[PDB]
């Protein structure tokens, strides 16, 4: 919240602060002191999002999902096969959402490292929903790999996550 | 915490309720059945239901009404007539083909909550101005008590009892023949922005601006199970019809469905972004539809809560959505200013 | 306390900051334009962002075509209690009992303004 002041309370300020200043240095000279001139989130419930991707493949982009859910404190995990998860209090997700969709470019190219050596690499997102929980399961953010759609579930299935998955 | 003392009046209707209430339950539970299985049926048949609704429905007119965007609109059991409350304003309108309407009033009120039909020629309306109108609907009183804006007003399952729930943290219980406050409740701590009444007449579940989905035994006057989930405001609070279930959906996007009978504690569907207005059951029969200001509308499961499929006819955002009795028609109030019919 | 019923766009304490600060803020980047005919004005231009008006215009009248021209054009539009304290957002020592903040070409202000939209619109049922 912001106030605003007019011209002559302009003035008058810059005025009065000026003579204060100017006539306790006139003193000084005649007293002959001066020679002459934490993971954020909240605890009651827990905000929540979901995203869902055609491809993480890029590493860069695997990497900054890992740091970021540790450097926030988010809660949650990703899977894919052979969507992604977080909560935590509101502001950190903000941060989080802000990051996957505007920051990050999942369309963009890039070339992968192999075993034998180096390759090209040649995808979008979008958010399904964010909400609230009565509470969140997810101990740590764990990134991991299913091969199958089921075991996928499973997973979840462990955390009562089954139905953020869509097909 | 206290006990109030008084009202004996109220205390006869209570029993009442009791005798009412009580009787429900055993025909609830045979239309519940189970004996016969045969899953084949269902999920040939529920499936095939479901994937109709969610995958074929479109627009069949829009229409218009006021200049101001559209609060509230009902369907009559029979699903003949369409009422629509505007900002200030409301008329009552021909289900299968809309266009002309029957005739309009402008009532004394400017902004109008919600409009609701006595279950078995009367209408109730909830505004601004804090007074409840009783409508006789032609081919009756006025309701005192409310200082603030009053949301959301519905009629007991049975259909003696209309309660109210307004924004002073009092959800009032009133009967419809007599006019009188049979119960004034508290226990929010800000706005309660809807009531629901569950079908068996037994219990009412407040929404409330604090974000406590909180629910109420009327008979006993005694808070009985709070539900938290909702980190912001709960707009809609949607009973089942089963009436083991409660749907409720609010400011943050999310659905969440509570069932206290099977004691399953809450699957949140995520719908919607841009928050969640009203929220509907299918009344006969499974299916949900809500609202929110996304400009969709949703289709959903009452097994898996899967989200089926999504309509778009709306150019703006849409603040409530009435659905036929049958299932065959869907009303939702445009945010703009039409009203638009699916399918 | 009670305002005119009719000055149906009010905003809680909380908005009301968030708005006089936007509307500061937009004096200074100059989005900012002050007065019931000014912000008529932009509406029938078509570069408005939102309107905010006081509850405490004396005549409630004199600002209620505002809502309608809104309404129409698809903007925004949200009351405050005090003309005096508006006055003070638009720089001016006098009340404003209207105001707008207009569009401007890739503005800082975008996604504060788009936030504040976003926060009017959840008002309007």
């Amino acid at each position: 919240l912001g106030v605003y002041l007019t011209k002559k309370e302009q003035k008058k300020l810059r005025r009065q602060t000026r003579r204060e200043a100017q006539k306790e240095l006139q003193e000084k000279v005649r007293l002959g002191l001066m020679p002459p001139p934490l993971k954020e989130d909240i605890s009651q419930g827990v905000h929540i999002s979901v995203y869902r991707v055609r491809n993480l493949s890029n590493p860069a982009k695997k990497f900054k999902i890992e740091a970021n859910a540790g450097q926030l404190y988010l809660t949650g995990v990703v899977v894919l096969h052979k969507v992604v998860v977080v909560e935590g209090g509101p502001k950190a997700q903000k941060k989080f959402k802000r990051l996957m969709l505007h920051r990050i470019k999942w369309d963009e190219q890039t070339s992968n490292t192999k075993g034998d050596d180096d390759e090209e690499s040649d995808n979008k997102c979008v958010l399904v929903w964010e909400g609230t929980a009565k509470d969140r399961s997810f101990g740590e953010m764990k990134f991991k790999q299913c091969p199958t759609e089921n075991m996928a579930r499973e997973h979840f299935k462990k955390h009562g996550a089954e139905h953020y998955w869509d097909l | 915490t206290w006990y109030h003392e008084g009202p004996n009046s109220l205390k006869v209707a209570r029993l009442w309720i009791a005798n009412y209430s009580l009787p429900r339950a055993m025909k609830r539970l045979e239309e519940a059945r189970l004996h016969k299985e045969i899953p084949e049926t269902t999920r040939t048949s529920q499936m095939q239901e479901l994937h109709k609704s969610l995958r074929s429905l479109n627009n069949f007119c829009s229409q218009i009404g006021d200049d101001r965007p559209i609060s509230y609109c009902h369907f009559s059991p029979n699903s003949k007539m369409l009422a629509t409350a505007c900002w200030s304003g409301l008329c009552k309108l021909w289900s299968v083909p809309d266009c002309n309407l029957l005739h309009t009033l402008r009532g004394h009120n400017t902004n109008v909550g919600a409009i609701v039909f006595h279950p078995k020629v009367n209408l109730a309306s909830c505004a601004a101005d804090g007074s409840v109108k009783l409508w006789s609907l032609d081919s009756v009183a006025d309701i005192e008590g409310h200082t603030v804006r009053v949301a959301r007003v519905m009629w007991h399952p049975s259909g003696r009892f209309l309660g109210t729930t307004c924004y002073d943290r009092s959800w009032r219980l009133w009967d419809l023949e007599a006019q009188e406050e049979i119960l004034h409740q508290e226990g929010h701590s800000m706005g309660v922005y809807d009531i629901a009444f569950h079908q068996d007449g037994s219990l009412a579940g407040t929404g409330g601006l604090d974000a406590f989905g909180r629910v109420w035994d009327l008979r006993t006057g005694r808070c009985i199970m709070f539900l938290e989930g909702h980190l912001k405001e709960i707009y809609g609070i949607n009973f089942s019809p089963n009436g083991y279930h409660i749907a409720t959906g609010s400011g943050d996007n999310t659905c969440k469905v509570w069932d206290l009978r099977q004691r399953r504690c809450v699957y949140t569907i995520p719908a919607h972004q841009n928050l969640v207005t009203g929220v509907k059951f299918e009344p006969i029969h499974n299916f949900l539809l809500t609202g929110a200001y996304d400009n969709t509308a949703k289709i959903w499961t009452h097994p898996g809560w899967s989200p089926l499929k999504t309509l778009a006819g709306h150019e703006g955002k849409v603040m409530g959505l009435d659905i036929s009795s049958d299932g065959q028609l869907i009303a939702t109030c445009s945010y703009d200013r039409t009203f638009k019919l699916w399918m | 306390a009670d305002v005119n019923p009719k000055a149906y766009p009010l905003a809680d304490a909380h908005l009301t900051k968030k708005l006089l600060d936007l509307v500061q803020q937009s004096c200074n980047y100059k989005q900012l334009r002050k007065g019931a005919n000014e912000a008529t004005k932009t509406l029938n231009r078509g570069i408005s962002e939102f309107i905010v008006m006081a509850a405490d215009a004396e005549p409630l009248e004199i600002i209620l075509h505002l809502p309608l021209l809104c309404e129409d054009k698809n903007v925004p539009y949200v009351f405050v209690r005090s003309k005096q304290a508006l006055g003070r957002a638009c720089g001016v020592s006098r009340p404003v009992i209207a105001c707008s903040v207009t569009i401007k070409e890739g503005s800082q202000l975008k996604q504060q303004i788009q936030s504040i939209q976003q926060s009017i619109e959840r008002l309007l049922v």
